[PDB]
RNA sequence: UAGAGGAUCGAAAUCGAUUAGAUACCGUUUUAGUUCUAGCAGUAAACGAUGCCGACUGGACGGGACAGUGUGUGUUGUCCAUGAGAAAUCUUGAGUAUGCGGGUUCUGGGGAUAGUAUGCUCGCAAGAGUGAAACUUGAAGAGAUUGACGGAAGGACACCACA
């Protein structure tokens, strides 16, 4: 039923693009919620993290409105999150599913000693800040689990992770914050230069040049 | 609110003080309003019968400069000054000493 | 060691905007002797320095590859048993990094002092 | 903060700590000088008069109490 | 330095760009240039522009649209008056896409506006009047070509030809002598064939 | 996981960089016409966003296709 | 207070776009037509489309107007304006280079005749 | 505090108005003081409410001094990014990563009691400097958002407004 509306959404349609993996590589923007469902196929879990109300005063009547802050990834190594305000409590939610799928992102993963296995934990240490809240991760050795808080540990088995240390500091009430504060801290540890990425790689072109004859006809 | 804090004075610790010209009260000369102005020394609906009553055969009109003075509250309450608002506050005006004519 | 960690701060600028070389007008023996040691690791590509009876000078040639370079005051002294918890402090990570000493053999990084017995004041660390 | 200045950092945060309400009544040895019980957790007492308290608003209420010794 | 340009050689093309005004640029000039700059002569103060200049980024802004198969998908730009003429000419003579007008907020973004678009390479005709087009493009991963002047500012463009804006012969010299390199890298097609059409470019 | 290197200031390209670009130019036959190859340039945002993403390319094309 | 509002404007620019050819410049004309192609059903308002119209076509046909873009009408504006005129720019000869100018064209070396100041 | 001086203005005092009442705003009569010399005192929204010294860092339009000749060094005003910040805002810093260490000081640790008692040092005094507790109490506070109100300012209007 659904009639794609742009470029990447007609190849994953003609099964031109087969993973997620090659959309990330080169930063195509996604427009549309069903482009993840298709290509991450039922392995797509949702978590509500907070819902609360909102009030604002006019010439006309008090607005009462309510908004909700939603994460979703399946368990490997994506994870996103987003977030609505809308009148009642169940468009709202349904329709922070749909942010929070647009802003998937990719998490690299490591050991914590080692060159040998599969991964388990964090490859670096790394911190992230919204508002005051401020958040540390640190790598953590194989049979550990998760420490930390609960709404901090939703956010971290949805994204693969199996053993990880946290410390927080600042307001960590402000449940949105404190949410973003660690996502972004997740976004540091995969955005550090590490000495086998040193030697360059062949170029290539994006999917919308390879496949462009496909697009017309 | 100004990043002047309300004076134009800079890297000068004081800077002497005036008596308003309306009420009289005492201000720093830099945070006064100041105006001036070039009026005839007689009304322009009296030019007719004054060429007449003239004895020279040239007559030129005279013309005198003022400058004034006031404080905040004086220049406020005459509305020689208006609130302006936010982005409108930055507006300067001068007055182009390289004007020809 | 005022020089040492005006140094660092003047490599970690040039290293987020992205320049190619970075002329300071300082230099001093032991600065130099904490250059060689990014070089023989492959953190920088070469630097030279001039004489002209002043403070000296110096020029850097970056790379590409610096996350971070840091200089330690005061100069801590440290036993053999305790150089590894100065490292679980200042590097990101168990795999690489480096974390240098002044020894009575040299300047060495933490790898080293292990193979050696030996302890000294802490200098500095990049990765 | 150099390498031989350990002298001058303890008298210096030796005095800051005073600041604290709570470390400055056991540094000044006066913790139990205004104290009705003093020391003890529980105590004895016998019974004067019995009297009736107002709550205080915005709570409507009479709470009984008792004046002892 | 001058090897980029002397691959190919300026046949007469001196005469079309002198005789319009094509290197008469402004008073101001930035750091950012003086490096495309000739001098600045000392009767009216005017900036002269490097012939070379103009020729070394013609000859790279003709290898990227060549780059693109399909030349179907590249959008031209152009909100003035003097730009109506020569923007909708450079489009039958190659087969690119014209976006004429005033440029609507949402073109690329927005999925529910009048009309939507989607190139792949984007063409400018001026950074400071085209300021949406320019803006609009660092959402959607687009590259982009200008004809930046003498104190445009450069931000989000990756290819600037240095040329004049203003004038309305100008304008149209500039579309004019880009247009015959894409024919000719393309096809067996000649550079100076002809003299008489670039009136059919002015306004 | 990968990410793209920036040819400009090699720095490793993240996925939610929306202003980062790609370009890919002719490989030009000798006499003045296309022979069927291309050369692929890739740029990051933050370079593109300051505004000096154009005094670097063609500094980069005279050491790769007109060097020498 | 004769002012037309937007389903009467937003309509006469439908229909000028669609059956411009069938129209011409006489209001016992265009309400003819107004009759045959619009379906509304009060009187007053084919009365005023048929007014609004009637003003439309001698600002399209005559002067400017544009905001509405008629595909047939834009061949005859065209091919009247790119007549080719008596006179091109690689006409004239004694081209009268300036000084900094020359000096940049003899260092390259171009050809051609340039006349300094 | 001592001497000299005395135009103008003016606490305190005093009448006349205004007012329900005004020991006030407004006015009349009239002083200490306001000035100079020699000293005491030691406080201010003494404010950019913004320690001192050292290293490094994009643009645009200016000013003031010196030196050169198409520029430089020391200072300084306005406006834009990058970066920072709770935000307002900051641009030789309020920038240089919780990626946390250049040298060396001071001050703060919920509100109120209270800069109050007491001791001590200084002063002719007026006072200044240093500086608590018992008892009480769940907030007091910063910046910004939408409303409601103003014995607030504008621009439109109307024979339930004027002409
Ligand atoms: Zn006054």
């Amino acid at each position: 039923e659904w009639i794609p509306k742009t470029a990447v959404g007609r190849l994953v349609k003609m099964l031109k693009i087969t993973s997620l993996e090659q959309i990330f590589k080169f930063s195509h923007v996604i427009r549309e919620p069903e482009i993840v469902d298709l290509l991450c196929g039922n392995s797509i879990k949702e978590e509500v993290l907070s819902i609360k109300s909102v009030q604002k005063q006019t010439r006309a009547g008090q607005k009462t409105r309510i908004k909700a802050v939603v994460v979703v990834g399946d368990r490997k190594g994506h994870v996103g999150i987003g977030t609505k305000a809308s009148k009642e409590a169940a468009s709202a939610i349904r329709g922070a599913i749909a942010r929070a799928k647009c802003a998937i992102r990719p998490v690299r993963l490591g050991l914590w000693d080692g060159a040998q296995g599969k991964p388990h934990t964090v490859s670096c240490k790394g911190s992230g800040k919204c508002g005051t809240s401020v958040v540390q991760v640190i790598p953590a050795p194989r049979g550990t689990g998760i420490i930390s808080g609960s709404v901090n540990k939703k956010i971290f088995e949805l994204a693969g992770i199996k053993d990880l240390y946290t410390l927080s500091f600042g307001a960590t009430s402000t449940t949105e914050n404190f949410a973003k504060a660690s996502i972004a801290a997740l976004e540091a540890t995969s955005s550090m230069i590490l000495p086998d990425q040193w030697e360059e790689k062949p170029r290539t072109l994006n999917p919308l040049l390879e496949f462009a004859d496909i697009l017309n006809q | 609110m100004r990043r002047n804090h309300g004076r134009g004075k800079k890297n000068r610790g004081s800077a002497g003080s005036i008596q308003c010209d309306k009420c009289g009260s005492v201000t720093p000369k830099d945070k006064a309003i100041k105006r001036f102005r070039i009026q005839s020394l007689i009304e322009q609906a009296s030019f007719d019968d004054l060429k007449q009553a003239t004895i020279y055969d040239v007559f030129e009109v005279p013309r005198m400069g003022y400058k004034s003075q006031f404080c905040v509250s004086c220049a406020c309450h005459a509305k020689i000054v208006r609130v302006r608002s936010s982005q409108a506050r930055k507006i300067r005006y001068g007055f182009n000493p390289n004007r020809v004519a | 060691s005022a020089a040492l960690a005006n140094m660092c701060k003047a490599i970690n600028n040039a290293s987020r905007a992205g320049k190619r070389q970075l002329l300071l007008r300082f230099s001093t023996e032991e600065m130099r002797m904490f250059l060689l040691q990014m070089l023989r690791h492959g953190y920088i590509s070469g630097f030279s320095y001039i004489h002209d009876k002043r403070s000296g000078k110096s020029i850097i040639d970056l790379n590409g590859r610096l996350n971070r370079c840091g200089a330690i005051s005061p100069n801590y002294i440290v036993k053999r048993d305790g150089i590894e918890d100065f490292r679980t402090r200042l590097l990101p990570a168990r795999q690489f990094g480096h974390v240098l000493f002044n020894t009575s053999k040299g300047i060495l990084d933490h790898k080293e002092c292990l193979t050696e017995n030996v302890g000294g004041k802490i200098l500095g660390y990049f990765y | 903060p150099g390498l031989f200045s350990a002298n001058n950092l303890i008298k210096s945060r030796k005095a800051k700590r005073l600041a604290d309400t709570a470390y400055r009544k056991r540094a000044l040895g006066t913790k139990y000088k205004h104290s009705v019980l003093g020391r003890a957790p529980q105590a004895k007492a016998i019974v004067l008069e019995k009297i009736g308290v107002e709550a205080k608003q915005p709570n409507s209420a009479i709470r009984k109490a008792v004046r002892c010794q | 330095t001058r090897i980029s340009d002397s691959i190919k050689i300026p046949d007469e093309f001196v005469k079309l760009l002198i005789v319009s005004q094509s290197h008469l640029g402004g008073t101001s000039t930035n750091k950012s240039f003086a490096r495309y700059l000739y001098g600045t002569r000392p009767r009216d103060r005017i900036n002269i522009i490097d012939i070379n200049a103009t020729w070394e980024k013609l000859i790279i802004a003709a290898r990227a649209f060549c780059g693109i198969k399909h030349p179907s998908s590249i959008a031209v730009v152009s909100t003035k008056t003097f730009g109506r003429k020569p923007v909708v000419k450079f489009c039958e003579a190659v087969g690119a896409t014209p976006i004429t007008g005033r440029f609507i907020p949402g073109s690329f973004t927005n999925s529910e506006v009048k009309r939507v678009y989607d190139p792949r390479v984007l063409i400018v005709s001026d950074t400071y009047a085209d300021k949406q087009a320019i803006l609009e493009s660092q959402y959607c991963n687009l590259p982009t070509i200008a004809f930046v002047n003498t104190d445009n500012s450069l931000v989000g463009v990756d290819i600037a030809i240095p040329m004049n804006n203003r004038s309305p012969s100008a304008i149209a010299a500039g579309f004019f002598i880009l247009s015959r390199l894409i024919n000719y890298m393309k096809t067996g097609a000649e550079l100076v064939r002809d003299m008489k059409e670039v009136e059919l470019f002015l306004f | 996981f990968e990410r793209r290197i920036c040819s400009l200031g090699k720095t490793p390209i993240a996925s939610s960089d929306k202003a980062s670009v790609q370009i890919v130019l002719a490989v030009l036959d000798q006499y003045g016409q296309v022979t069927g190859e291309t050369t692929i340039y890739d740029i990051g945002g933050t370079v593109r966003r300051a505004g000096m993403g154009d005094e670097l390319l063609l500094e980069k094309i005279r050491m790769e296709e007109y060097g020498a | 207070g004769c002012v037309r509002n937007k389903i009467v404007k937003r309509a006469a620019r439908t229909i000028a776009e669609k059956y411009f050819q069938r129209l011409d410049s006489t209001f016992d004309h265009n309400l003819l037509v107004v009759q045959d192609v619009a379906v509304v059903q009060s009187k007053k308002l084919k009365n005023e489309i048929a007014g609004y119209l009637t003003s439309l076509y001698k600002k399209i046909l005559k002067g400017t107007y544009n905001k509405v873009y008629i595909k047939s009408h834009e061949e005859e504006r065209e091919r009247k304006e790119n007549v080719i005129p008596k006179e091109s720019m690689l006409d004239v000869d004694c081209v009268e280079v300036d000084d900094v100018t020359m000096e940049m064209i003899k260092r390259y070396g171009y050809e051609g005749n340039f006349k300094v100041y």
